[PDB]
């Protein structure tokens, strides 16, 4: 069972394939019988129950999940041991919730379970630095050492790119046609996707395209206008970086990556200074890489070196991490099976020693 | 429908809402059985004014945010034998207007009997398992606009149609220009 | 007239023609204009304008 | 100059018809030695990447994945027959592809298909029509014939050695999920006859529970494990404070409503168990979660409380215990506390345990008690209880029993041959054919040991003549010809005229294809 | 035709042009090399 | 100088041969493919989805074209299966035929504009004389003209073999939904006869419901699984915890109402419940869920309720069994009531197992029959083969009683029509008398692809009826001549009425018309641009 709860979605394959068999959505064989028609589509009805990286309801996901690998997957888990995904935070209340119900629904034999951050890195074939988890609604700085999350080294924050548009749409206003519809959400967005990139920074930028109007891209769209004179296409990622732009002034996102890395051993820091992989969720457009190596650069000691890795495509990227968890040949020695959830229930999920 | 009062609404029929931000917070489980007591009395009140005006056929436009059509019309509609047509486009009124004789309004209130476009015959057709439409006919108030149907076994024989037909139709409007 | 895209257009208006051929030559652009503005004003077998155009041209 | 995309690869002719019989051939030829009751054992690494080892058509074909889709239909018919009636798989694989081959000798010199399938229809007709001229029927009245029939169709088996054995444990588990309602629709579910299997443990130890065992344990140190008559029911709500589906968040105010809400909430549960502990319970088991207050109240009045069971487990023991499953223990009633258990049972089978409801009444779904030394071993142990419970249900349902072992198929291939000469036509050759591939059947029975089988065929096809001798089949352990009248090998007719119609059928549509394009979406 | 082969050897290799728009062809270079020499 | 047009352009009849080429290639590559001699073609789909396929339009659909007016052939395919369904593959052999001649005809310099013309008056001049010169009766027919009609569909489907119980079948289903559109012709609620199928035992082990079959089951062995009496009551409202709206929030300072607004959640739907139990309720259907609080109700009450219903099946059911639709209890006003007036009526309804699964079955819809068709075959592929076949032949015997008028065929029209055109074409006399000449020899196709499907002397078969033709029109003392066709039975000239084999004439105008039409659409083409690719 290569199953990942994803972001929104669920992926079943197994841990040999290329990719998962199937997807989820949130008439194949519905013309034969129609048996698993009615099922599928019951299933098809309930919603996503994640949100913002936390566990929002518990009925659904097993209702969802019974179905889902029982009439198509056509696998008994009773004879295999499994690995899901997870949200990306929680206390051990979750994960000691979703033991009792899988064991007390399934029995299956084993588990383990990990940080989305943790699949990326090992999709990117690190088991070393920290990624910037960029992700939809809040982001958050998960340092990876070795493979485990520290759980002492979680920050959280609450920058989205729904917000970096709304905030775009706040000072589209300004620019005349303001967009604040649907249709008109969904052209600033589509807009972003074109081009929201980065040069170097904000007045520079802005100079370069007004001064001399060479960072002009008219938009020939049936959805868009030339309306941008180079302004709000780098103004998207301006907010992105510097947060007084949206009105909430606190410190920057590298402030928070750079002191989430100092508080641990400096020694460490140099791993994590190897690779320092990213993420996207927000971030999709170049320039973004090079801008924050110098703007952590002025945070960095020039006597240190800084690197800077952002792969372009990282969509099944925690199914990537999870196939190769699942040919690791060492996770086993972690596995929690019935010989533990027999003897002692959730209490050594919750580490009673140390 | 035949000899049917056609109607024609443009403003929104969903649940009480307004324009501006706002939440029906209930407190009871007595606020809730009035709450769905007068949601249901509220839309079987506007159905029984359209009803009264005379109406047979409805018309609504199309609409985002909050839009302008609810099952339980359809329902009530059904109780009362009554046609409706939903999401039509903007800048078509003044074709549907000119041609049936009903006209828009954004209110019940300014909604009077008198405002049906009456046409003969309001029939659907079919294409031969290629669709259904609806064909207007027989109004009774003046239209200054006509359409014309074309078919063919492909797309590109109708285009070159139509093209042909376009500039016929330039020839006529320079021909009536001016007369030589 | 096969598009790049998926698509194809049999045709006989020249103004449609001249409209295809997404060319890069400024007199066959010329020539696209002249034909918009003449089925503006009259609509109708705009092949006929070219050729007296292209004709007029080798006379001179 | 191309007109269509390039990987188009069009391909015709008889050359392909030809490719194809070739296909049925390599399938044919995999399994040619696991049939009657001397069986050469056969074992296949399964496609997931496990090991298996079965000696049945679909089984060995189900767990095969192939190339040139043909082998795709052949194991698509394979899955239809063993689904569908459940024995004789390999039978109809070997008849298909061995007649196929027969139907090649007669395609090759100039003719059509269309006459072979003229005669197909005529073969298959006069097959039935004398089958039903031949079919004799049986008492479904006792012990002996039945087990008779078991041990017929398990000496192809490997269990054979223990037929007797199983058959009764076969016996049993039929009588007791067998149920009827509202006064017609007898039901043998074999899904209500669960089957489940335990390490360790003889051969011999296997046999069917008159009740139901469940991989379960109790709750709480305190719930008793011993209980004679226990007052069972069926909860089907979770234990918790009901959230219900409305949205959230209140407004507190003031400082006398927290610990006031969660007050109510014990009290809430405090009602829930309450209606529960009314009406004087032994046992309850619920599908859903247990808070620690309910678990403590029924402590108090010494009530057993059991975690999430499985939906098809939940109606198991609804059919066992007598009970109604209830969602609602606010609106319980006397009406459905389960009653009919013989005793309540706390064991610990092997080192996990295990809940047993011995049942003391006419249950309706058991669970089987398996013992063996490897998964592999209970798994063959299984797939042979499936063969068996087929079987079975075919005799509950078919009065009549057809010899196995090939004696009624030369006979009705010898009726079919005598039937052929009394018309006139150039479609007898086809259809006289179709007989002469029956004569497949015994050679591997034959085959499966190394005799002569020239003058055993001869004589069996002599004797079905005169006298209508038409019971004479092989032993198959001594590879000598017999009379079926005393050797007793018996099958449900459903099996074979099943293989008659399936066979016949493939054949007549594996003879229309002539052209083949690849390459396309 | 049903399926592509080549009665040419390397037939996608040479070109073939014919007509009277063919004649039009070395009737341009008529131009450029009386026009070289008019000079 | 050099053309602007950056692309390639082809001219001279070349891209017109090429459209040949085109019109070539894919024809004989279906041409195996119709008549009662036709030989099933396998394709194999690129994820290893073999299929077996026999009438056109299936076979071409999933082929890839990119030459265009093989594009445009293959939605002619499309279409004549879309209105017509039959002569599945008969159409595009005819227009690529066509179109040799008449590419072959220009390469003799002709004027396009003759030929074109032509075709146009041909196409006119056929359907006027097949509407005239070929009027018989098929009110000395019914319930069997249906049954030979199915026979000829399914002359190259895979059922040919055993069309008597088939065909007596499916021509019962047709009289089961017998409608009337205009209160004096009938009507056929196409599409609403459901044929469920399964991987059964054989082709005679298929059998048709007097009644209704879902592709459901029942909830839970709870339930009863055969209900003596069927009041129906069926319903659109979803039946899952009720969610009174998304616009509201709860605000509590009073802790005392809280518990109880808990119970609302359930009473609602409880309540309805027991309205819904009121009336003696027989069976609940249901698009919305049901869960565990209605389950145990509906056990409680005996009463079968089941979810995820679709919809226009329902409606079929509901109109069938007299039932009605419903998304609310809500009457004329507020008041939100059941009522007992509307309940469906049916015999009995069961939980049926066909071969290993269960299913739900509605017996005997009172007051009026349904129809629908429980297909069990050896496998999938062979019972998607009957499913395709059976709808191509309801869709002929549709055509059939819209229009009580049929011809007899196997080449019968083809020959009949080519002798007359042959011998008519004096009326014009010109360049255009050559072209119907070509016309009446363009449709030897017909009888060529049928006596090569059937390995028949073409030419001998070809002149015999050919000649009876001839001296029946130019000799009207002896026009029974003109009652003979082609059969392949044994190759023979025969009143194509004992075989029965009869098509709509309708059919062969309609074809006729839709391939005169493409023949004069690539008829006024004559040149390719080809633009540079973006």
């Amino acid at each position: 069972l290569v199953v990942d709860n994803g972001s929104g979605m669920c992926k079943a394959g197994f841990a040999g394939d290329d990719a998962p068999r199937a997807v989820f959505p949130s008439g194949q064989k519905d013309s034969y019988v129609g048996d698993e028609a009615q099922s599928k589509r019951g299933i098809l009805t309930l919603k996503y129950p994640i949100e913002h990286g936390i566990v929002t309801n518990w009925d659904d996901m097993e209702k969802i999940w019974h179905h889902t690998f029982y009439n198509e997957l056509r696998v008994a888990p009773e004879e295999h041991p499994v690995l899901l995904t997870e949200a990306p935070l929680n206390p051990k209340a979750n994960r000691e919730k979703m033991t009792q119900i899988m064991f007390e629904t399934f029995n299956t034999p084993a588990m383990y379970v990990a940080i989305q951050a943790v699949l990326s890195l090992y999709a990117s074939g690190r088991t070393t630095g920290i990624v910037m988890d960029s992700g939809d609604g809040v982001t958050h700085t998960v340092p990876i050492y070795e493979g485990y999350a520290l759980p002492h080294a979680i920050l959280r924050l609450d920058l989205a790119g729904r917000d970096l548009t709304d905030y775009l749409m706040k000072i589209l206003t300004e620019r005349g046609y303001s967009f604040t519809t649907t249709a008109e959400r969904e052209i600033v967005r589509d807009i972003k996707e074109k081009l929201c990139y980065v040069a170097l920074d904000f007045e520079q930028e802005m100079a370069t395209a007004a001064s001399s109007s060479s960072l002009e891209k008219s938009y020939e769209l049936p959805d868009g206008q030339v309306i941008t004179i180079g302004n709000e296409r780098f103004r998207c990622p301006e907010a992105l970086f510097q947060p007084s732009f949206l009105g909430m002034e606190s410190c920057g996102i590298h402030e928070t990556t750079f002191n989430s890395i100092m508080k641990c051993d400096v020694d460490i820091r140099k791993d994590l200074y190897a690779n320092t992989v990213l993420s996207g969720g927000t971030t999709m457009y170049p320039g973004i890489a090079d801008r924050m190596q110098k703007e952590i650069t002025a945070l960095a000691p020039s006597t240190m070196k800084i690197k800077i890795i952002a792969p372009p495509e990282r969509k099944y990227s925690v199914w990537i991490g999870g196939s190769i968890l699942a040919s690791l040949s060492t996770f086993q020695q972690m596995w929690i099976s019935k010989q533990e959830y027999d003897e002692s229930g959730p209490s050594i999920v919750h580490r009673k020693c140390f | 429908v035949e000899k049917a009062k056609i109607g024609l609404i443009q403003f929104c029929l969903s649940a009480p809402k307004t324009d501006m931000d706002n939440q029906i917070v209930v407190s009871d489980y007595a606020q809730m059985d009035r709450v769905l007591r007068e949601e249901r009395a509220y839309i079987l009140n506007l159905v029984k004014q359209i009803k009264k005006t005379g109406c047979n056929v409805l018309l609504i436009q199309k609409s985002i945010l909050r839009d302008a059509l609810s099952d339980l019309a359809l329902h009530f509609l059904n109780k009362m034998k009554i046609m409706v047509i939903k999401d039509i486009e903007r800048e078509d009124i003044e074709f549907i207007c000119k041609t049936i004789g009903t006209k828009p309004v954004a209110h019940i209130d300014q909604f009077t009997a008198d405002m049906l476009g009456s046409a003969e015959l309001a029939e659907e057709v079919n294409l031969n398992g290629s669709g259904k439409l609806l064909k207007i006919t027989g109004c009774a108030s003046p239209g200054k606009t006509v359409t014309i149907v074309v078919r063919g076994s492909n797309k590109l024989v109708i285009e070159e149609a139509e093209r042909s037909i376009h500039d016929a139709l330039c020839v006529i409007r320079c021909l009536v220009k001016k007369r030589a | 007239i096969q598009d790049g895209k998926g698509d194809v257009t049999i045709t006989n208006d020249g103004a449609t023609i001249l409209k295809q051929m997404q060319v890069l030559h400024p007199a066959a652009r010329m020539l696209v204009e002249l034909s918009k503005a003449q089925d503006i004003e009259a609509g109708d077998g705009t092949t006929s304008v070219v050729i007296i155009a292209g004709s007029l041209l080798d006379s001179c | 100059v191309l007109v269509l995309s390039q990987n188009t690869k069009r391909e015709s002719g008889r050359k392909v018809q030809s490719g194809n019989i070739n296909a049925a051939k390599t399938i044919a030829d995999i399994i040619r030695t696991c049939l009657g009751p001397k069986s050469m054992m056969k074992m296949l690494l399964d496609p997931m990447g496990g090991i298996v080892m079965t000696n049945d058509g679909n089984a060995i074909l189900r767990e095969i994945q192939v190339q040139h889709p043909a082998a795709k239909s052949m194991i698509e018919i394979s899955r239809t027959q063993d689904e569908e009636v459940g024995d004789g798989t390999t039978s109809v694989i070997i008849l298909a592809g061995e007649m196929l081959s027969v139907a090649e000798h007669f395609l090759e010199q100039q003719m059509h298909p269309t006459v072979v399938i003229s005669a197909y229809r005529k073969a298959l007709d006069d097959m039935i029509s004398t089958l039903k001229k031949i079919s004799i029927p049986v008492d479904i009245s006792d012990s002996d014939m039945m087990l008779n029939i078991i041990n017929s169709s398990i000496t192809t088996k490997a269990i054979s050695r223990w037929s007797s054995l199983a058959c009764n444990i076969a016996l049993d588990a039929v009588k007791m999920v067998q149920f009827e309602e509202n006064g017609r629709k007898e039901i043998d579910i074999k899904k209500y006859a669960r089957v489940e299997k335990i390490p360790g443990g003889i051969i011999e130890d296997s046999c069917v529970l008159r009740g139901v065992m469940i991989n379960k344990d109790v709750t709480h140190p305190r719930m008793r494990r011993y209980i004679k008559n226990p007052r069972i029911v069926l909860l089907d709500s979770s234990l918790e404070y009901k959230k219900g589906e409305s949205q959230t968040d209140i407004e507190i105010t003031r400082e006398e409503d927290f610990t006031r809400i969660l007050q109510m909430e014990e009290e809430y549960i405090q009602q829930l168990c309450e209606d529960i502990i009314q009406l004087k319970p032994d046992v309850v088991i619920t599908e859903k979660g247990i808070s620690d207050l309910a678990q403590h109240y029924l402590m108090r009045a010494n009530i057993t409380a059991i975690r999430r069971v499985r939906k098809t487990d939940n109606n198991r023991i609804a059919r066992a215990c007598g009970a109604r499953i209830v969602s609602r223990p606010e609106e319980l009633r006397e009406d459905d506390v389960g009653t009919g258990a013989g005793l309540l049972e706390i064991k610990k089978i092997g080192d996990e345990y295990f809940t047993f409801i011995t049942d003391c009444k006419d249950p309706k779904a058991c669970t089987i008690l398996l013992r063996g030394a490897s998964k592999e071993i209970l798994s063959e142990v299984e797939r042979n209880l499936q063969d068996a419970m087929q079987v079975c249900r075919n005799v509950l349902l078919d009065p009549q029993l057809v010899p196995g072992g090939g004696a009624s198929e030369m006979a009705v291939a010898h009726a079919l041959t005598e039937k052929s000469k009394a018309m006139t036509g150039v479609e007898q050759w086809p259809y006289r054919a179709v007989a002469q591939a029956l004569e497949v059947i015994p050679r591997t029975l034959i085959q499966n040991c190394g005799a002569s089988t020239i003058r055993l065929l001869t004589s069996l096809r002599a004797k079905h003549t005169q006298e209508n001798c038409e019971t004479w089949g092989v032993n198959g352990e001594t590879g000598t010809l017999v009379d079926m009248k005393e050797l007793g090998i018996w099958e449900p007719l459903a099996v074979k005229l099943q293989t008659y119609k399936t066979a016949v059928e493939t054949a007549v549509l594996l003879l229309r294809i002539d052209d083949i394009v690849s390459g396309h979406k | 035709y049903g399926r592509p082969f080549l009665i040419i050897k390397d037939q996608d290799r040479k070109s073939r042009l014919m007509g009277l728009e063919a004649l039009k062809s070395h009737i341009m270079a008529a131009k450029a090399v009386a026009n070289t020499m008019r000079t | 100088g050099p053309l602007s047009v950056f692309g390639d352009r082809s001219t001279g009849e070349t891209i017109r041969s090429q459209n040949v080429m085109a019109a070539a290639s894919i024809a004989n590559i279906v041409k195996s493919s119709l008549g009662p001699v036709g030989l099933d073609k396998m394709l194999v789909d690129d994820i290893g989805d073999v299929t077996i396929t026999n009438d056109g339009a299936t076979i071409l659909k999933l082929l890839e074209v990119e030459h265009p007016a093989a594009k445009v052939l293959c939605e002619l395919a499309d279409l004549q299966d879309k209105e017509v369904g039959d002569g599945t593959t008969s159409v595009v052999i005819i227009a690529a035929e066509l179109l040799k001649n008449a590419d072959e005809l220009v390469k003799q310099k002709i004027h396009p504009t003759s030929v074109i013309s032509g075709y146009r008056l041909a196409c006119k001049e056929a359907v006027r004389y097949i509407n005239e010169n070929l009027i018989v009766n098929t009110d000395e027919l019914g319930r069997d003209c249906l049954i030979n009609a199915a026979k000829t569909s399914m002359s190259s489907k895979i059922i040919g073999i055993n069309g008597d119980f088939f065909a007596n079948m499916v021509v019962d289903a047709v009289l089961a939904i017998k409608y009337t559109d205009i209160r004096g012709q009938p009507r056929y609620p196409v599409n609403s006869v459901n044929i469920l199928k399964a991987h059964g035992r054989s082709q005679m082990e298929s059998m048709l419901i007097s009644g209704y079959a879902l592709n459901c089951v029942v909830g839970s062995q709870g339930m009863p699984k055969r209900i003596v009496n069927a009041k129906i009551a069926c319903l659109d409202f979803s039946l899952q915890k009720t969610k009174m709206k998304l616009g509201v929030q709860v605000v509590i300072t009073d802790p005392e109402k809280l518990d109880q607004i808990r119970q609302r959640e359930s009473d609602i739907t409880k309540e309805r419940i027991q309205k819904i139990l009121a009336t003696g309720a027989n069976v609940i259907l249901t698009t919305g869920g049901i869960d565990d609080m209605c389950l145990k109700y509906f056990v409680e009450a005996g009463a079968m309720a089941v979810r995820r219903v679709l919809k226009r099946d329902l409606k079929r059911i509901a109109k069938a069994s007299g039932a009605t639709i419903l998304s609310t209890l809500a009457n004329l006003e507020g008041e939100e009531t059941f009522e007992a007036a509307m309940l469906g009526q049916a015999e009995e309804v069961v939980q049926e197992r066909i071969c290993d699964d269960e299913l739900i079955l509605i017996k005997n819809t009172k007051a009026r029959t349904s129809a629908s068709i429980i297909l069990r075959g050896a496998n999938d592929f062979m019972c998607d083969e009957m499913e395709r076949s059976l709808h191509d032949a309801l869709c002929v015997v549709k055509r059939v009683l819209e229009s009580k008028s049929v011809v007899p065929g196997g080449g019968a029209v083809e020959a009949a029509l080519s002798i007359y055109l042959e011998n008519y074409a004096t009326s014009m006399g010109s360049r255009e008398q050559l072209a119907i000449a070509e016309f009446a020899r363009s449709l030897l196709v017909i009888p060529n692809t049928l006596a090569v499907n059937a390995a028949q002397d073409s030419t001998d078969l070809v002149a015999k009826l050919r000649a009876f033709h001839n001296e029946a029109q130019v000799n009207p003392e002896r026009k029974n001549l003109k009652w003979i066709g082609l059969d392949l039975s044994n190759g023979k000239p025969r009143d194509n009425k004992q075989a029965g084999v009869f098509e709509p004439t309708i059919v062969k105008v309609k074809s006729l018309k839709f391939a005169t039409e493409a023949a004069i659409t690539i008829l006024r083409i004559d040149d390719l641009i080809k633009l540079h690719p973006e």
